[PDB]
DNA sequence: CTTCCTCGAAGGTTC
DNA sequence: GAACCTTCGAGGAAG
């Protein structure tokens, strides 16, 4: 169920459903909470630079 | 000459021409390209030709493009790779470049490289592309809309100005030869005085006077033909058309010099508001014959004396 | 036909007509195309008619389009691709073209080549020598770069009483109606200096003579017909006369404001300012002043009142 | 019916009606289309009605549209070319058309053709679309809003005037025959004199007097019934409304006739400046009760003798 | 509920009620729809309330919308397509519509049809929608902003007026019943004299006094309880507020009653020029505290005695 | 937390607290929502904090937004659908809401219903929405900039005034108690006088003084330490800001003391007109530094002697 | 040094630099992050360089972005989630980010968490995210263009100002060392005076003088050579640009000192009126050469002696 | 060598080229052994 | 991009 | 010379 809530939050941030679905679907952790999922889907999509 | 190759052949612009001469010579004495240059001024004075002469003095090739024609960052980078060391890039109307491209030009101008970034998260990487040393020459007409980050990179500023009778007259003479028309020096001065300082206007006058001199005359442009040719056309010795004279005459005769509103003046001369305000009124202000005030247009003392009227406060 | 076809038929416009003859004759001698020409001025003076005359004198085929009909650069490329050496392209109401289209045209005029992008792809053309002719009422609406490319500028003017008299006589023979010389001058004085207005009055008078007359125009039927239209010998309509009368009898000649005058005649404010006052100001019957508008001494003489300074 | 259909039934407008008869009769003799006509003037004087009369007298079918319904060149280009020879096209509120569309009519009215881009891409071409002879008819209240090149193309112009008391009386009696109501000639005049010169207002007063007579009376419009109904509506014998009477009274009793400014007068009657200048002052001026001067409004002698005061 | 549902409940507006009763009864006997009606006047007087009563008396469903909610011709056509025979359409704040929309009603009101363009653009033609009988009702605070052709189409006009103390007193009593409170007649008259003649203001004052009496009192609004609450709300016995009082004080203490210019007086009170002229000056003039003169405004004796100063 | 949460903690504003207490207590004997309340006054006086107190005394949820944050009329309808029964809606800067959006609130406040257009194109239709009981709290600086239709619908008005020296001093002692800081009574009195009578400024200064006294001193705020710390910052002896000095200096040296208009001054000082009109003039006038005249503002002698110029 | 790492290396801005030192070290004693800081002032004075120095003195990694680089709340949340306790986020042109982001920025700055409501209708939920401690540093050109409610969230203000002649000359000398150019203290002071306070203007003139000295001189920048080179570049001794001199010369010679309007003047010289008011007049007014009046601009007496004209 | 072939297309996409067009542009280059820099240089040059 | 409308100046009368 | 009233003109912002 955390998948739907995660995508809904990403949708609430303005990301398109297609990207939000892919972003969350790429992550997998049965023990993750809806908060911890959001904090990982975004961290994987930002281009980190040094 | 009309196709000049060196500063010795370029007519006018002595102020900017003397400044560039030093910067170019100092650059040649080192293994360095000329600093980035930005040219300012009203439209139609020869900025395109000036860029070409700069490249010949440096001894390098000139590439040409324009801000409106570029549309994606890849377009700019593609041209930059075609540049050989020391090449000059001329961008016309640089103030209309899309921001998406402007943000890439900053790194190229300052360090001569671009750093394309790719991936995301742990896949975040970049690729560094070296660029050969090059000089960017920009030309603009609305200097007040360049961003401060861009202007900070341009080192040399150049101001173009209208030509003057001693140097505008020489253009008329050289153009007369291009169509084998003999012109007396005293006649060329009468055309130059009426050309408003613009070469495109002097060329237009010579073409029309030529047609008159070969149909109503002996094929020679003498002082007598010039007098007649410039009388068939309405152009006054100050360069005022028939409509210009009518506007000044109406304000002085009927409104005592003003103030008078644009709408009230338009109905007297039977012209549209946009035609008086954009075609005729701009040159009358530059010449100093009228002024615009919160209550309407007013005619100056200079207009009274030119039109032959007694000025009383 | 109603539109003259040659300069021998084009009555009036001596200034513009004289210049074009000099420029047209010289171009033929050099075997070159005529310079780009712009015709502008008030409505109905003959701008469109002059474009057809220029083509006939040059002996060339005239291509025709209009500004409102051109919406995108793709349209203009198709048109220009049809030009042959020496062809003339005439664009009416040229002030309507979008700015995206004008930027393309002033490049083609100077260099005779086109290099434009129009799924997008580049298109390139190398145009033959040709002449562009433009006609417009709102000349000041064109951009300064475009106006600088035109080499000839013809500014039209109003016609004189002798010219309009000859124009009325010409039109009368096309309708095969007989008109006396002293009656033609009566229609001229009322035509406000414009050929289109002169032709309109003749048609209205013709309809009257066919019903209330014997199909002939004479110095008696004209007075009757003009009394039916209620057009004064100065060309003033019924409402024009009402304006002058109200100002002289209710405000002592002014000054009076635009709002006060409109409400007194039951007219709409913008109709008086745009439709009626322009002619009265040009004829010198009214003047605008910082405090309002006042009727001049000429108005008192025309209406028949005692003038007092 | 409520709208007349032939010149036989159209009362008044003698100047306009006489001219149209002559031009229409001449057009039939030559067997050709009528010239373009423009009808303009104040509201409710009969502009729309006359356009239908023209079509009936010419004996052709009328196509109708309006300026607000037309918004882009494709609309008008689709309306045009649907015309058959001799059709009449009537555009109401012609002043609402966008000026980009007005310029398409310049060629159509003068030379019966329009330039159209046809095809797409490389196949795009400009070709003449050639129209059959037709007559354009426009009606408007804001003629000064039309472009000068367009107004110059209309070959006939009709300016509508106000009606006189004899003509308005005959209109009231005519309308009183469509409704099944008996009306005495005295009451017909008593209404016409209050109608401000406009046929639409005369019809409105009759409908209101009808409702009263059939509820509070015997359903007959006699002199006694009419006076009672006009007292309920509170409309003076000069057509002055209740608020109009209050304005004149306030000027005579507080400012001694003026001069007084518009702002000062409006606040004393609890009306906003806009309603006074737009709804009430315009009629009082045209009828001579008020005079506008550089110092303010002034009550005329005619207003004193109407309200019963002394013109000292 | 607060809003009256029938003419038997509606208090005041005798002139408007008397006329509307006759027209509504006549319409029923003929079995026809009511004529278009325009309600106009100051804010808070009952314009919206009356529209619902008319619908209850006719016995039909009232469709509602507003001027600023309609933005293009398509919106209006959608609303009009949903009409059924005899429905009443109410448009509040009708002066806020754009002109390009108002000109579409011209045909709908007179002939019950609308010209529309339909189709995607490749193929399209003009067609007439034919509307069923319906009654349009409009309400506006400023009739001067409507165009002349639109006002001419309304067949019934209702100008609203301010209420007198006897009628406004009965409204205060009625409202107390819906709140289940008890009020002494002396208190009901005290509240009325402070309400500036507007029912909306009278209801607001009662609601505040009600809260006070039931919190620090015995739950009854007596003359003594009302004075305490109204003194805490800072409403004078003439209905003046503190800002209004500050103005009158300055005019007497610094200028001896005037004459004084508006700009000069504004400075001494730190008030904006137009705020004073548009918000406060109107009521002071209508009550007779201030008087305008050619050299400035002047305080009357009534303003002296109310403030306690000595007149000279 | 720094923000007070109950009326027993909220210092000052006694004239406002007394009224809100009575109205809130009355609204609890009846199971009803509180009436819509408008709070207005200078910025930073504590009106946002007051909204939280009302919500906590009612014992209901609070939701916050701002005028500019509602981009279009549709966004408001969507927001209202999330309000639960009894929820309080606070709208800051309510005077800068768009006209097309403001006219949406009128019907929602007065009858708890709102008419909206739903769907698009051929599916476009009108609908009405019904809202559960809610209380709107509006805050604005310009009490007179609100439109009359909106302003007349608020039931309670709250005018908030500046704090006095005894009240601000107690607030300083309160704030220094939540932090683990010690301040002597003399420094608290000095800090209050230096803080323009505004709680937000008084808190901001204390935070910065705390850092200075910890590093450059013994960790205790004393008059000797406070005066130094205030001089290391830009706070003048009279609490004038560094920008205030520019205004007073410019008026005397560049305009010769005035009179000068803020419009012409603003562009000569290179500042936003809105900032000089709202941020600087209200204090400089209310403290006698600036005087207002019909011709413009003038600097008083107190400003001449303070800045050190010659009172010519 | 030219690009310092610590305050001891930074040249100038002594007032701002002295304030930050106390706040930065005081924060370490408490073992907590630094309050949010706002830097403002003219462009090019060193605002970006200052942000790096703060990060080094704290011992924290600096993260950088800009107002235009953020378009949606997802962007900011992504950056803020990647912060580590004590990190500094720098946002250039904080006044230019979209208003929809600021709603999220409030809770981030004030609460360090965000609430993202989700669901609709019968459903209503939210996700709440917690963020580590951090310091926000924002830069803008003007303090008044920033959002009023946002401006209250910042606790420290830093007003940058123009550099003095001793600081500019030091910069010029250091830069000459980089180019290996020998410049005497006399010439160094000349370039400073004519650079009107901005370091990057001083750097531009130095580069141009080198090219002149290397060709027209003996490679050493003497005072005699420097003065000649500057006349070739057309830079006035007061630092008036070529365009700055053109404005003053025109007003005196063509308009007798004025008054003259901006529209007239900007058409005489080939410039855009929006450009003259933004890039050129500001410096001329601050130096007292131009003064604004109701009738237009006027040339002061100082300009007459500067340009070399006989004053009236 | 597949890494550079993918890399060259991906970087070219960030420059604004379409995924399909970038794949074609790189596919037109023959040498697989050269680095992504050499590929993007030739890919860009060929599109001029 | 165009139309509308509102803010500001000043001429003229009277105390 | 302070206070009202009417009139014209130039901007600009709201579709
Ligand atoms: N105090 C200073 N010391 C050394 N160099 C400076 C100083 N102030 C500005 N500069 C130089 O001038 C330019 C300022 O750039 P930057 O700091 O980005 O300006 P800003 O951020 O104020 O727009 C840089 O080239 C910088 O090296
Ligand atoms: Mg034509
Ligand atoms: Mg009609």
């Amino acid at each position: 169920d955390a998948e739907q809530e995660a995508v809904a939050a990403l949708v609430a941030l303005g990301y398109k459903p297609q990207e939000a679905s892919r972003m969350v679907s790429k992550i997998a952790r049965p023990d993750a909470s809806s908060e911890t999922l959001i904090r990982d889907a975004l961290r994987a999509a930002l281009h980190h630079h040094h | 000459t009309l196709r000049p190759q060196y500063f010795k052949e370029y007519i006018g612009q002595d102020k900017v021409k003397d400044q560039l001469k030093i910067f170019i010579e100092a650059a040649k004495l080192r293994d360095e390209a000329l600093d980035h240059t930005l040219l300012f001024g009203p439209p139609g004075l020869g900025k395109t030709t000036m860029a070409f002469v700069i490249a010949n003095e440096m001894g390098v090739n000139l590439k040409q493009t324009s801000g409106p024609a570029i549309e994606k960052a890849g377009d700019l980078v593609a041209i930059l790779n075609d540049l050989e060391p020391g090449d000059i890039l001329f961008i016309d109307e640089i103030h209309r470049m899309p921001m998406a491209v402007e943000e890439v030009l900053y790194s190229a101008m300052e360090d001569y490289y671009i750093d394309i970034m790719i991936g995301a998260g742990e896949t975040s990487r970049s690729v560094h592309l070296d660029l050969p040393p090059f000089t960017l020459v920009g030309a603009t007409t609305r200097a007040g809309m360049l961003s401060n980050p861009l202007r900070a990179r341009f080192g040399i500023n150049g101001h173009m100005e209208y030509y003057e009778l001693p140097d505008l007259t020489e253009i008329v003479e050289r153009t007369s030869e291009i169509f084998e028309m003999t012109i007396t020096p005293e006649a060329a001065l009468e055309l130059a005085r009426r050309s408003r300082g613009t070469p495109r206007i002097a060329n237009r006058l010579l073409k029309r006077v030529r047609d008159y001199a070969q149909i109503m005359g002996d094929g020679v442009i003498d002082d007598k033909i010039a007098d007649q040719a410039l009388t068939m056309l309405d152009v006054d010795h100050e360069g005022l058309d028939y409509v210009d004279q009518k506007i000044l005459r109406t304000m002085i005769e009927m409104y005592g010099g003003g103030p008078v509103g644009l709408g009230t003046l338009s109905v007297n001369i039977a012209e549209e508001r946009e035609t008086v305000e954009d075609m005729y009124e701009p040159y009358l202000i530059q010449k100093g014959f009228i002024m615009r005030t919160r209550t309407g247009r007013v005619a100056t003392a200079k207009a009274y004396e030119h039109m032959g009227y007694d000025y009383t406060r």
